[PDB]
């Protein structure tokens, strides 16, 4: 049973870059190894057959090398829409088997997210829960600090985070972070607050209403 | 232009059987043979088994021998895969694939089909607005309390995509997934309204919600 190893499965690369993944079998398979990329919505496309050739409508940047036991994809220069985890399939024998994935990570200019809160709508709060909403839109890189502020108590372990994919245009990520309390935890309060800390801002930025 | 369409996601019980489709257009259904492929969560693909659609003739991954049975029907041009004896190592997405000759690749890939394995009940998600109490205005959807994924979000029935973040959904202390839509729109372009359209397929739950902007 052939064995493809993909040692680097997380990889950053800044825009315009030359990227090298790497694949190497247990034995030798005879240049008989494709590369798929999938997208992160799950899309997969065929990228390179047989080591070397380009499947028909696939940029140029796309090259595949190698022989024997140890296979390379290589993107010439780097574009946004790249952003994908990379796979490599040996055909040699049966049965057909995959590295573990490269995961492309691109590097780009500093941004800083711009911050919205949401409270709670009515139609939650009847049914005995308050979700309260943090999103930080469009910035990179993805490391963030969200800090809960309630009438000015840092707050702990009541709230999850949740990060898009980097986008296929402008590289960036957003985040939401959710805070949940009980509808009679919420009503004891006045202000609700994030405040982000972020490379991209010269100091945190902090979104705030009140109730009632 | 070539495509193949797979069943929709499915809940089901440890012990139970499974049939999943995949119906193609675009092309002769018996000039290609057609694989299967697996895909755990944060995980890399195994391949599962081919059959040639001209005569039936299958070849099976070992690993899968027991569990998997891949079939044809010429008429509908739709391969199906069966999966029998389920347990929680085959919650995963399963692809139908298209084989080429240039040197065998897999050259069109299935949209893929999330079989999740489980005791616990379905549960449609309940859907709230997300709506402010700059140069930029968001709103959103919050998609709570709902099992097993997933579900998909579109804004104003797919004409609204541009500024548009749907979340993955987080796994909550209550075994049910939870997820936010957000859209992002310069504050000028007060023209149009804002409906988010959710689908969970698994609860036949389909819901389009309206973000009130209370402009007045």
């Amino acid at each position: 049973d052939i064995q493809m190893t993909q040692t680097t499965s997380s990889l950053s690369a800044s825009l315009g870059d030359r990227v090298t993944i790497t694949c190497s079998a247990s034995q030798g398979i005879n240049n008989y190894l494709n590369w798929y990329q999938q997208k992160p919505d799950g899309t997969v496309k065929l990228l390179i057959y047989y080591t070397s050739s380009l499947h028909s409508g696939v940029p140029s940047r796309f090259s595949g090398s190698g022989s024997g036991t140890d296979y390379s994809l290589t993107i010439s220069n780097l574009e946004p829409e790249d952003i994908a985890t990379y796979y490599c399939q040996q055909y040699s024998n049966l049965p057909y088997t995959f590295g573990g994935g490269t995961k492309l990570e691109i590097k780009r200019t500093v941004a800083a997210p711009s911050v919205f809160i949401f409270p709670p709508s009515d139609e939650q709060l009847k049914s005995g829960t308050a979700s309260v909403v943090c999103l930080l839109n469009n910035f990179y890189p993805r490391e963030a600090k969200v800090q809960w502020k309630v009438d000015n108590a840092l707050q702990s372990g009541n709230s999850q985070e949740s990060v898009t994919e980097q986008d296929s245009k402008d590289s960036t990520y957003s985040l939401s972070s959710t805070l949940t309390l009980s509808k009679a935890d919420y009503e004891k309060h006045k202000v609700y607050a994030c405040e982000v800390t972020h490379q991209g801002l010269s100091s945190p930025v902090t979104k705030s209403f009140n109730r009632g | 232009e070539v495509q193949l369409q797979q069943s929709g996601p499915d809940l089901v019980k440890p012990g139970a059987s499974v049939k999943i489709s995949c119906k193609t257009s675009g092309y002769t259904f018996t000039e290609y043979i057609m694989h299967w492929v697996k895909q755990s969560h944060g995980k890399s693909l195994e391949w599962i088994g081919g059959i040639i659609p001209n005569n039936g003739g299958t070849s099976y991954n070992q690993k899968f021998k027991d569990k998997a049975t891949m079939t044809v029907d010429k008429s509908s041009s739709t391969g199906y895969m069966e999966l029998r004896s389920l347990t929680s190592e085959d919650s995963a997405v399963y692809y139908c694939t298209r084989r080429e000759v240039y040197y065998y690749a897999l050259d069109y890939w299935g949209q893929g089909t999330l079989v999740t394995v489980s005791s616990a009940s379905t549960k449609g998600p309940s859907v709230f607005p997300l709506a402010p109490c700059e140069s930029t205005a968001a709103l959103g959807c919050l998609v709570k309390d709902y099992f097993p994924e997933p579900v998909t979000v579109s804004w104003n029935s797919g004409a609204l995509t541009s500024g548009v973040h749907t979340f993955p959904a987080v796994l909550q202390s209550s075994g049910l997934y939870s997820l936010s839509s957000v859209v992002t729109v310069p504050s000028s372009n007060g023209t149009q309204t804002y409906t988010c359209n959710v689908d969970h397929k698994p609860s036949n739950t389909k819901v389009d919600k309206t973000v009130e902007r209370k402009s007045c």
